[PDB]
DNA sequence: AAGTACTTGA
RNA sequence: AGGA
DNA sequence: TCAAGTACTTTTTCCGG
């Protein structure tokens, strides 16, 4: 079915940006512990908290 | 106050040594140390006061 | 960016 | 060195 | 004795080499 609004389309560049979810997902539930403060180590790719 | 803070205790005769928990030595691999800055600053604590001791 | 505390000449 |  | 500069102090949202 038609829709009641008559859309504004066409082309337009757009951009593919360095910004990925994957490159920025994380999860910890326990796991790597400083050495001085015995508290979880610092970022993603250390597997931190 | 007379228990715990007599004036005569800003004045340092004996220094307390921090244990190793305090100051660790971050030993990348084995046969390598890694000393903590504290644990440098106390040799030469420990340094100043032999120098002073067979001094006088 | 605005203070507390301390010291300096009238 | 960047992101909200 | 008190104005004015002096020493000198201190903070500032959140999250890769």
């Amino acid at each position: 079915k038609k829709l009641m609004a008559q859309i504004f389309f066409g082309p337009t560049y757009y951009q593919r940006l360095r910004h990925m979810v994957d490159d920025k997902i994380h999860a910890r539930a326990r796991g790597p512990m400083q050495v001085l403060t015995r508290q979880p180590v610092e970022g993603r790719s250390r597997d931190g908290g | 106050n007379e228990v715990f803070s007599r004036p005569e205790w800003m004045i340092l005769t004996c220094l307390p040594v921090p244990p190793p928990p305090v100051r660790p030595s971050i030993s990348f691999n084995e046969s390598q140390r890694g000393e903590d800055d504290l644990t440098f600053k106390l040799a030469d604590i420990l340094k100043a006061n032999i120098s002073l001791e067979t001094l006088e």
